[PDB]
């Protein structure tokens, strides 16, 4: 019903290998450049690659920014809700951003800020020219 | 299996079946009732029990009957029958034995027998025992015929046969216990040893051979599974399958290769484009980070804008850090990947330069036992026999296998030195026209009733003739002649006057250089009492090994025997015998093989009489006047002794039934 173990035979191959009086050996030999060809392909992209991990040498280090740790607070300083403005301007709705900006307001704060000071920081406005960009 | 249901083994026959012959002597019992089946079948198998308890003394059919019970010995004529039929078809009271009953006083018809080997032997004593006048006319100064046995001093080594193959349903084990046959069992282990001189490590000598077996199985698959039998009009041999076989394999091992690696450069380009993303989000936050820094040198107080400034670069980067940060956790889940990969590779090769050669002597050792290059066996049917294979250890006759025929050729009427030229069959009669072999023009004739031929198949392949019918075979049977292989191994008999090998090693291999010479002297055999070495040559070499002096053949052997067990311990040997089978004018080979292109089928057409036309025409059908036995003739045993010895008794049967009558039929 089924070949040997670690016996491989179909009969697809079979055809193939009895084509002719050198159709062994031509078979073979197609597959013996195919493993060169992908052997020194190798090499090559790892020789790129090598080049690319010096260029990352010393990672990201000298251009990390110590932790701000501030805790969070529920009332807008004239000066954040400035800033809010401003990060609406920038970011639109991205309310992870501008609270990130901001320091101390909550994700959903910056959202009821979006509800509250609607009107009298045209809001509206405010999102039709961030998404003019 | 024992009782009455051994015996029916024990003479290669189902035990609860009656067999197309017995349907055919019995066609009122197999086509009646089932009860009456079982009667016979016990009668049968009871009878047989009794032969094969004591195969010493002729079994009269008194005596069977006598030891029958009831209500098996109740129809005395079917006992009679039974026991008839037996004794006809030489399934009882064959071989040698003694005679209750001294044979008839006068003799019924007149049979040549061309050829005294075992097949030729076996017929011979039949015929006699059915009071038929019988002359054996052997071309040789011996009997035995392609069992020979080579005998100087006290060394004793055939250089025929040699093996029993198992006493488990062979008729030669009835035979050894009629002649004084020496027995001795073969053990099995067999140690290799390479070119070097120096044995294959159990690691290796497993890793081989199993892949050997592997093959084996696979070829078999890609005949019965695949049908791959036919190969541009050509007849697929086993070579070809064997080899298509191994290129698939190393083919395998190359893809293996080839995806593999194919798998590490779709990881490496996966890193390049990470690297690259990497490259240009350092740059990124380069560039981010001073613009940060600018931005905080602008000391404070500072408008909102200026503060904003600060606080979305620093959100920014920090972002951006976040990104680089989730890319050089992705970088070290790639990198240790590719370590991965790199650190189990697949197989490097299927098979290297030492295995290629190892596996070349299981290859030389499967050419030795068919006695024939493997690319001139049939893909299909080589093996077409092993279904008939006997139980038990495989013995060697310690004695010399020559004892067998020269027990059986006594009493028999033997003209030696008589080389058969020409056979005449004819619707009255024949006459057998054979020559003095030490003076060729002394002519001498013979008339009988009929000739049973036991030439060998490579004497009735030679062209030309060397044994001329008249009239001619008929086409179908020299096709048959023609398709079959008659193949040749040989055999260099060593005689030492000490043991140098180790003792309780039976066999032990040498592996061959190349493909080419992996026959040459592959195998060493050590069986006998004296000190004897006995080296084998095989498949392709040893047809070329003929044409090579003994000295030659014999330095080869020392030089081999150095090698593994020191160039000392290796003395100058005292006696030497080289066989050329394949030069023997009576024999032009060794034994028969399942050609390419050939069948079981053909071991049949062997076997069947040529029938005469008539004389006068319109005259009634003629009997059959030529019959065929030996090695060549008997489909289920071929190349054997038990195969000749039983195609033997086949004939007997059949010149008997044909020229004495089948009172048993009735
Ligand atoms: C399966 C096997 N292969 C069995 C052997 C084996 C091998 C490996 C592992 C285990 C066992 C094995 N080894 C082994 C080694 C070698 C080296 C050889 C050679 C053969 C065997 N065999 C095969 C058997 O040896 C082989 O099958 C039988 O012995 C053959 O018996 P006939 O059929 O009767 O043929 P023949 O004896 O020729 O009688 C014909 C006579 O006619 C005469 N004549 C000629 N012309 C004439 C003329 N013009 N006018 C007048 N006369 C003329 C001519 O002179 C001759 O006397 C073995 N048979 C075994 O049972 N065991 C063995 O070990």
């Amino acid at each position: 019903r089924k070949p040997p173990k670690g016996m491989f035979l179909s009969q697809e191959d079979v055809e193939a290998v009895s084509a002719n009086a050198t159709a062994a050996t031509t078979v073979l030999r197609q597959l013996d450049m195919e493993l060169v060809s992908v052997k020194r392909q190798i090499q090559n992209i790892k020789q790129t690659n090598s080049a690319l991990k010096e260029k990352l040498d010393g990672g990201i280090e000298p251009y990390r920014l110590p932790e701000v740790i501030q805790k969070c607070n529920a009332r807008w300083t004239t000066e954040e809700q400035l800033l809010a403005v401003q990060a609406i301007r920038k970011y639109g709705r991205d309310f992870q951003a501008i609270s990130d900006v901001i320091g101390n307001k909550s994700v959903v704060q910056v959202k009821n800020f979006f509800v509250n000071y609607r009107r009298r920081f045209n809001i509206d406005e405010v999102l039709q020219e961030w998404e003019a960009e | 299996p024992s009782g009455v249901e051994g015996a029916a083994f024990q003479s290669r026959l189902p035990h609860d079946r009656m067999t197309s012959q017995e349907a055919a002597c019995f066609p009122d019992i197999i086509s009646g009732p089932q009860q009456t089946q079982k009667v016979f079948l016990f009668i049968r198998n009871r009878t047989l029990q009794l032969w094969l308890d004591n195969p010493k003394i002729q079994l009269t059919f008194e005596a069977t009957l006598q030891q029958l019970e009831a209500p098996y010995n109740s129809d005395t004529v079917l006992v009679h029958r039974v026991h008839s039929y037996l004794e006809r078809h030489g399934l009882i009271n064959f071989g040698i034995y003694k005679r209750i009953k001294p044979l008839p006083t006068k003799k019924t018809g007149k049979v040549i027998i061309i050829g005294s080997g075992v097949s030729g032997l076996a017929a011979a004593r039949q015929l006699q025992s059915f009071g038929m006048d019988v002359t054996l006319l052997e071309a040789r100064d011996r009997v035995g015929g392609r069992v020979a046995t080579f005998r100087k001093g006290n060394y004793v080594a055939d250089l025929g046969a040699m093996v029993v193959t198992g006493l488990g349903g062979n008729p030669m084990a009835v035979v050894s216990k009629q002649v004084n046959m020496e027995l001795a069992k073969i053990k099995q282990k067999c140690p290799l040893y390479e070119a070097n001189g120096q044995a294959v490590p159990k690691e290796k000598d497993e890793m081989v051979e199993q892949e050997f077996n592997r093959l084996l199985e696979a070829t078999s698959y890609l005949s019965h599974q695949l049908d791959f039998n036919v190969l541009n009009n050509k007849p697929v041999s086993l070579g070809q399958a064997l080899e298509v076989v191994i290129q698939l394999q190393e083919k395998h091992v190359k893809d293996e290769q080839i995806e593999h690696w194919k798998k590490i450069v779709k990881t490496q380009e996966e890193l390049k484009e990470l690297l690259n993303k990497m490259v240009n989000l350092k740059e990124k936050i380069k560039e981010l980070h001073q613009q940060y820094k600018e931005a905080s040198e602008v000391k404070p107080p500072r408008d909102i804008t200026a503060e904003f400034l600060v606080k979305s670069k620093h959100r920014d980067l920090t972002a951006l850090c976040k990104e680089y940060d989730e890319l050089a956790e992705t970088q070290g889940k790639l990198e240790e990947k590719l370590q991965e990969l790199e650190a189990n590779p697949p197989s490097d090769v299927y098979l290297s330069s030492r295995d290629r050669q190892i596996l070349d002597w299981h290859f030389a050792n499967l050419e030795f036992a068919n006695a024939t290059p493997l690319s001139t066996l049939s893909l299909k049917h080589w093996d077409q026999d092993d279904d008939f294979e006997f139980t038990g250890s495989h013995l060697t006759v310690r004695n010399g296998y020559s004892c067998v025929p020269v027990a059986l050729a006594e009493g028999l009427d033997i003209k030696l030195n008589t080389a058969v030229r020409q056979v005449r069959y004819t619707a009255s009669g024949c006459e057998v026209i054979a020559v003095n072999t030490r003076s060729t023009s002394q002519t001498f004739i013979y008339k009988c009733d009929a000739v049973l031929c036991t030439l060998p198949l490579g004497v009735l392949k030679q062209q030309p003739p060397a044994v001329q019918f008249v009239p001619p075979l008929p086409e179908w049977k020299t096709s048959a002649v023609q398709r079959m292989g008659f193949g040749n191994l040989n055999k260099v008999v060593l005689c030492f006057d000490r043991v140098f090998w180790d003792p309780s090693v039976n066999l032990f291999g040498h592996v061959g250089s190349t493909t080419a010479s992996r026959g040459e002297l592959f195998l060493f055999w050590n069986l006998y009492k004296a000190p004897i070495l006995l080296a084998l040559v095989a498949g392709e070499a040893a047809g070329i090994m003929e044409n090579i002096s003994d000295d030659v053949i014999v330095g080869r052997c020392l030089a081999i025997l150095k090698g593994i067990f020191g160039s000392s311990a290796v003395p100058q040997p005292k006696e030497t015998v080289v066989s050329r089978w394949r030069a023997d004018p009576w024999a032009r080979g060794s034994y028969s093989y399942v050609a390419a292109g050939s069948s079981g089928n053909d071991y049949d057409l062997m076997a069947q009489p040529i029938t005469p036309g008539p004389s006068i025409p319109g005259a009634p059908q003629p009997i059959p006047r030529l019959f065929f036995a030996g090695e060549h003739t008997i489909r289920n045993y071929p190349a054997t002794v038990h195969g000749a010895l039983l195609s033997g008794l086949r004939e007997a049967g059949r010149i008997a039934d044909q020229f004495l009558g089948a009172m048993y039929t009735l």
